[PDB]
């Protein structure tokens, strides 16, 4: 006559680690590190912009391949792959820090800066480098100033522009950089060229620089842009006798938002709030192993394929 | 470690199922398997007290551009950092599971053995161990008294007199 | 877990003020109750020393992030992102910290319950059985000073096994 | 006959968190993250300088609300809010970097630079943008050097500064830019400008420009300050043609201090080791959630109000 | 945590030195001791699990800061905080591993003891009652092969049961 | 009649720490905190370089210091204290990263440039600073442009360098700035200088910054370096006036090196993966208190001199 104390065991167990055994068998084990995650850009419930081929500076200065992204709103901007800001060869100067202010924003207003210009001047400069329909024409948010009579001297110019907005705005222009004496001669004439930019805050100067240099969408010259901020109540005075490229917009960021970086395609009907080149990660797993690059909200990156929790005791089968 | 499960218990019963721990027993009548209900909720509501702790879930953005070249010697900053940040979540995501498979065991095996108890100080002075994690019984036990020990109803002072005379004799 | 403070001992005594373990007892003189001194200090020092570790040595910091001016915005990111990332990792490991100490205190202090439960099973030998409640029903008439010699772990077994035996078989 | 063992239990008990258990009910338990703050800095036992209105840079050049801190020793440097760098309107290369250096140092002392400047400079160029006793004055440390019969060239000058200490000098210098021609030629001539600055480490070239801007402090034009380092033995020579704002005096950073950003007063009679914007951080407590943003010896920041650690065993009432 | 070393048992025995943990006995031809080779193997081999954990390495890092040469002051303060920050989490880290592991060879080995004492205590079953100090004191005459059974887990109790009852009960 | 349990104790324990406990007495313990390195750069099964007193940058511009190393394959790369990377007074701009991207490399290659100068240019300009096996030289991988009729303007002069490799090339140029206008004259002649330099991906403008008065002072003579880098396809073009150091060669970095600072003798008899400014460090345990700054895989830096991982029970001597 007798009672038998006694647990369960199953048939095929799993192996986990533990302090003592990196091999200890277990009735029953989970994972603690995700894996697989999902090849899109899930966005529902995110008021989204997908950039297609538009650079996030382009959208600021106006460059064609921008013209449906020059304004608007998002919580999630969306970046890919060789997207185009500049159609005129040039460079921005520190470009990575306003890229990542624009890749944060939760949208652009823009502002009409008012600039004239005097008779002597040719505002509509164009150029084949950037074109709509399938003509010659430039960046929207700049002008291309050049003496209107070839050849002649540019006049000494002033364009003020005066920020009466209660936020902060971002200006842009260009310098022109021409490709030889003689085109630098015939846009804006033989005497010395010099752009002084000043506000309260801010104050740089420059000088078109003539150089020989490899023809990139069949040009040696080169625009390359500048920037800053311009606070409530602040002007900012642009003073300048040829190669300035002048802002006909100022830009106005707006809130905040997420920037993602990916190739991944967009997926309305599901959501989520982690995101990396590849796709997105849906997880309420503490750990992934998919990549070391993430944004948003994610699970910790880890160096491991697999780290299984014990959800169950030591697993004694008979023998 | 406790000593019961691996321990003094040969093994589990795969035939279980309705339970984590449980009893088996023969008398006249035959023998009988049933689950013990309330020390495998124990075990399986503490199981389920990690798992929440595990999916307890701060916003972060990019410094790391995807598509475009970043400057030399902050790219190696940012690099030195976030592999160090990597090194640091894997040594603490192997020492968790770790840590907590430990005591995943070891807390099954103390709800075997306070089950264990449970019934020996149930029985009392009426049956004695085997060491192999059975109570020999020295009184005649019909089916309703099997259910006696199982469900905490066992009065051992019921059979005491008939018991000690079987266990002096 | 040890099975004692959450488990058969069906609950605390709220009127125990005078330690952390104890005793009571019934004996034909009367009831009383006394407090294990020193199963309480085993645990109470085991708690000092986990408060003992905690309140580390420090290095110094200087700041990298100005309060009154702004910085640079791709290094401020870059600040941002790994000052986040550290403290990320020490909200996780204040959490763990305690969550794994709060079980280990619960633990141990179930421990030194048993501990003193079994310390006391084994010097009443024979003399004694267990009710499955942590009470001990002693088998001979135990003075006020006999209980006093059971706390006081001078009890002597052999003193009073023939009188227990017999009524435990009678 | 009987005696019965059992544990202590309290009416309230307190909930902490186990690793199976979000709601565990204890005897007792006390905090492990610091909540509270002391609304002072704690200066008992440190060379503190509080800075006032006067910033860091300010120091260096010499802003009149810098005066009683041209030279100084310190453990512990406090930069207050708005303080007043510039009082002539300008700016500073890597100004980030040199406020950092400053508010590492342990002291600045001020060595003259010995220039003198020929009878066709004016070196006591004032503004009413620095006022100092009630009269027109300018940054202490530099000194405005324009021609001294107006209009006329400012002339050809070359002056040389040599170290001849066993740390290094930190120089700073000004660039003037003036707002109009009419200003430029009065001030230095008709003449191209140019400003050569060199050492065995560091060469430069300015060219003071021209520009129309908006007004501030009621002034238009700019000075635009550069800084380098001059190694022992080394020396940095001055070529320039006007527009230079020219050193007096160089400064020498001693040894090393703990630099703060702070609101609150000080207090003299209480010790710290840890100290953030609001103030100064005493606790035994290895985590705190007052601010991310700390600087000495500190508790580390955690995300969470509150974090109990059981001092007692389970609670179970009768 | 487990009330056998350091608890019940008084102390250890310098002169066992092969193996862990071990027999002493007493009988008619006189003192005998003896080491049990599946208990201290038991706790050996979870000691070297942890030491193998300890030991497993990794990741490759290339320098940052100059050794010879000079960084600039405002990156170099974003290092230097860093690396300061991350050092801070190692030394922490390393701290509570051996704290807690300690802690946890500790009670392990204890339990090694415990069960080892469990073992044997249900072996002999009627025929032997505890001391609390971590003897049997065994109610029939137990020779040096009787001895040699016990330790060996072959010893039938059955075969003294009735020898050992009738001693106990007189 | 009786049977004991027990277990072993030892004469003299070890002390280790609990999360109850500092002084708990254990009867053997091990150290899981390496305080121990080797004194030496243990470089078996490593195909290494050590630069011994040429520095990484030098190897660019074929500074005399590294004429045995301005080419080679390696997976191991050892820089020195003191190592030489000019021979002329100047300073590369950017040189951290440079360094960092040389010490990254797996090798390196040279390719020619194929410039050719005009009749007008002396492209074999020398210096006795730069002096090579007894006579005056000059960077190896550079030329010297001056007038070859001293005084008369240096011709306007193209030189572009094709990229027609698979990898991206590294091009390095100098600007010379003269020690005064009348080296200036004599060098290049009276005209303005300008140097620019552009590919589809850079481009900037230099002009010279000509010193004053002795070659004593800070402004004399030195040349500055600037690099960048030349993608497949791409081409980069110098126009320059006087004053330009231009390159004969180009460099090619080559696949992935470990980079190493250290004054540590070699030994190839001894194997590593983790090194620090002292030597080398082979352990298996997890934490080190050598140096918080390493490189390779290496054991994580702690604040410790000691942490013991009790290997052993309770030790209870009688
Ligand atoms: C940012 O740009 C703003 C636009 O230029 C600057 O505002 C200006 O500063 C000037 C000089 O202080 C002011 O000029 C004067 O105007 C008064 C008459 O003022 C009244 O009438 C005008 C005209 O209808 C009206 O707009 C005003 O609100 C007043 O009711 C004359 O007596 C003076 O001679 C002189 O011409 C401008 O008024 C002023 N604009 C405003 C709206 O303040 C501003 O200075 C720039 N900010 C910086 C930082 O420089
Ligand atoms: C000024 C002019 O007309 N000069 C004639 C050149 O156009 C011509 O060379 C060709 O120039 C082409 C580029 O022409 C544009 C352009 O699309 O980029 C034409 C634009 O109208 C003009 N816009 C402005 C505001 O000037 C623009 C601009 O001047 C330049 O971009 C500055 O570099 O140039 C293209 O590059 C061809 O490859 C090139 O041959 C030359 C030779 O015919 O003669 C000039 O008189
Ligand atoms: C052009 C020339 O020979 N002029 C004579 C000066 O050399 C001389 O001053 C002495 O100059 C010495 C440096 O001379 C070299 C050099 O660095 O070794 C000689 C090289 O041939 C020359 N190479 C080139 C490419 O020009 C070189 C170079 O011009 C300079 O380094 C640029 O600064 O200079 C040395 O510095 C002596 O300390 C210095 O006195 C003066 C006085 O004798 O007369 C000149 O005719
Ligand atoms: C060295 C010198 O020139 N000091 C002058 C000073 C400078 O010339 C000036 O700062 C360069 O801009 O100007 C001072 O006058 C400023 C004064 O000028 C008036 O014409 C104007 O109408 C006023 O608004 C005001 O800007 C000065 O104090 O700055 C005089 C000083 O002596
Ligand atoms: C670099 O310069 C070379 C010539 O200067 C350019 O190559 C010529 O390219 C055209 C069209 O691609 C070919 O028809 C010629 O045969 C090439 N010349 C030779 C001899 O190969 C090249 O395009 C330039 N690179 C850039 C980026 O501008
Ligand atoms: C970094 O984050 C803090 C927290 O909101 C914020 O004050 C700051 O502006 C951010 N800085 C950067 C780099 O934009
Ligand atoms: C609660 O814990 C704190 C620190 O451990 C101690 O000061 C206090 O006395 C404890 N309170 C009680 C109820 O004992
Ligand atoms: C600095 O000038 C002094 C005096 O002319 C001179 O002795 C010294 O050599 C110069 N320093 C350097 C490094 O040229």
């Amino acid at each position: 006559d007798k009672i038998c104390l006694g647990h369960h065991a199953v048939a095929n167990g799993t192996i986990v680690k533990t302090l003592t055994n990196e091999q200890e068998e277990v009735t029953n084990a989970t994972e603690t590190v995700e894996s697989t995650g999902i090849n899109r850009l899930c966005m529902k419930g995110r008021k989204h912009k997908d950039l297609g081929n538009c650079h996030p500076i382009g959208m600021l200065i106006g460059t064609p391949a921008c013209d449906l992204h020059l304004t608007g709103m998002w919580d999630t901007l969306i970046e890919r792959e060789n997207a185009i800001a500049y159609c005129y060869p040039g460079a921005t100067v520190n470009v990575e820090a306003l890229r990542q202010k624009i890749m944060e924003s939760g949208g652009i207003n823009k502002i009409s800066t008012g600039f004239t210009y005097g008779s002597s001047i040719n505002s509509a400069g164009t150029t084949r480098a950037c074109m709509r329909n399938g003509g010659n024409s430039f960046y929207a948010e700049l002008k291309w100033l050049v003496s209107k009579s070839a050849g002649q001297n540019f006049p000494q110019t002033t364009n003020t522009y005066r920020n009466t907005d209660t936020a902060e705005h971002l200006i842009m222009w260009g310098i022109h950089h021409p490709s030889s004496t003689q085109e630098k001669n015939d846009l804006y004439g033989t005497q010395s060229l010099s752009i002084s930019v000043g506000s309260s805050t801010y104050r740089n100067n420059f000088v078109p620089v003539v150089g020989a240099r490899p023809q990139v969408n069949g040009l040696s010259s080169r625009i390359d842009f500048h920037w800053t901020l311009v606070q409530p109540g602040d002007n900012i005075t642009f003073s300048h006798n040829g190669g300035l490229i002048a802002p006909s917009r100022v830009s106005k960021l707006i809130g905040r938002g997420l920037g993602i970086q990916s190739d991944a395609p967009i997926d309305n009907n599901c959501e989520s709030k982690c995101f990396w080149r590849g796709g997105s990660i849906n997880t309420r797993l503490p750990f992934q192993n998919l990549s070391p690059r993430t944004v948003g909200q994610c699970p910790k990156y880890v160096n491991r394929r697999s780290l299984m929790l014990a959800t169950g005791m030591r697993n004694v089968p008979e023998l | 470690l406790f000593g019961a499960i691996a321990g003094f218990l040969e093994n589990g019963w795969e035939g279980m199922v309705d339970g984590w721990y449980g009893f088996r027993h023969q008398n006249a009548q035959g023998t009988g398997q049933a689950a013990d209900y309330k020390s495998t909720q124990a075990a399986i509501d503490q199981i389920t007290g990690k798992l929440n702790r595990l999916v307890e879930k701060t916003e972060f953005e990019s410094i790391e551009s995807e598509f475009s070249e970043i400057e030399h010697q902050i790219g190696n900053v940012i690099n030195w950092t976030k592999d160090s940040i990597t090194d640091i979540w894997t040594y603490q995501a192997e020492l968790l599971v770790a840590m907590e498979n430990q005591h995943t065991i070891d807390m099954a095996d103390s709800e075997m053995l306070n089950l264990y108890e449970r019934v020996r100080k149930q029985l009392r002075q009426n049956a004695e161990e085997d060491g192999k994690g059975c109570f020999e019984i020295y009184h005649a036990c019909d089916d309703s008294c099997m259910e006696s020990i199982r469900n905490n109803t066992y009065d051992h002072s019921q059979y005491r007199e008939e018991a000690l005379l079987n266990r002096l004799n």
